[PDB]
Order: C-alpha cells, then sequence, then structure tokens
C-alpha cells in the first residue's frame, strides 16, 4: 500500500482548521442545505430523470395493452 | 524539580539576566519573588501535584497545532485530539 509521507509533492498550501469541540456539527443545516439540494437536483435532473419517465411510459402502456388485448378482449364473434 | 532549581539559578547569573528579571517581574508579579520563595514552591511539588496539575491543562484538552514544511505525515487533528486522553484511564 501507500503511506502518508510518500504520496506526492505539495508546495505552498495552507490549511486552517478548527477543533470539533469548538464548532457546530449542523450549523445551517436547513438554511444552507435545502438550497444546496435543490441546486444538485437541478444540476442532474436532465440526465437522470428522462430515461426513467421513458420506462414509466412503457410500463403503463405495456400493461395496458396486456390487459385489453388478452383478457378484457373477447371482442366480437358475431352471429 | 532539581532541573528547575539549577535552571533558575544558572539563569540569574550576571547583571543583565538579573536586571531583566527585576524589570519584568515587577511588570508581571508586582514584586520580585526572591530565590527561596521559588525554592519553597518547587519543594511543594511531588508526584500528585504533577499528576493533578498536568491533568488540568493537558487531559482531554483541545490543542492548538502549527505545522510548517514536509508535513504530509502530520496526524489529522481528530487524531491529535484523541491523543490527549487515554482510553485506559
Amino acid at each position: 500500500g501507500r503511506q502518508f509521507g510518500h504520496l506526492t509533492r505539495v508546495r505552498h498550501v495552507i490549511t486552517y482548521s478548527l477543533s470539533p469541540f469548538e464548532q457546530r456539527a449542523f450549523p445551517h443545516y436547513f438554511s444552507k442545505g435545502i438550497p444546496n439540494v435543490l441546486r444538485r437536483t437541478r444540476a442532474c435532473i436532465l440526465r437522470v430523470a428522462p430515461p426513467f419517465v421513458a420506462f414509466y411510459l412503457v410500463y403503463t402502456w405495456g400493461t395496458q395493452e396486456f390487459e385489453k388485448s388478452k383478457r378484457k378482449n373477447p371482442a366480437a364473434y358475431e352471429n | 524539580k532539581n532541573l528547575l532549581r539549577n535552571a533558575l539559578v544558572s539563569h540569574l547569573d550576571g547583571t543583565t539576566p538579573v536586571c531583566e528579571d527585576i524589570g519584568r517581574s515587577l511588570l508581571t508579579y508586582g514584586r520580585r519573588i526572591p530565590l527561596a520563595e521559588w525554592e519553597s514552591r518547587i519543594a511543594e511539588v511531588d508526584a500528585r501535584v504533577v499528576r493533578e496539575v498536568c491533568s488540568k491543562y493537558f487531559y482531554d484538552q483541545c490543542p492548538a497545532v502549527a505545522g510548517f514544511g514536509p508535513i504530509e505525515q502530520l496526524p489529522d487533528y481528530n487524531r491529535i485530539r484523541s491523543g490527549m486522553f487515554w482510553l485506559r484511564f
């Protein structure tokens, strides 16, 4: 495996950080989170959602044809 | 304790260090605090005092960490923070 100390070369970056006992674990959970999820949702709906409505449409049609075609059917046999 | 006694006395050797000590002691303590008083303070310290006094400032306390250089292997803060207490204690 690989160990801290031998990963890669980094120069010039400062990282400032706080102790957990000094900060909140949920700061603006709703205030900032909700907006954030709305935003990630917008960013991906166009790629995720369409194939699924496409399946959805074929799902309802497909079963619809199945019922009307076979069972419900016995349409005309008139004499 | 002895190391502190030698350090105390080794330090106040010559006019400059003693002057600096008079000058700043008055700023801080308000008085001088003669060698002998320090000696009695030091004498009072035993294992218990070390354990209690250390516990107070060190035990399960959030440290301040500063690091400069090839510090990829410097432990994460949570990890440093967990080193400030002992699970067997």
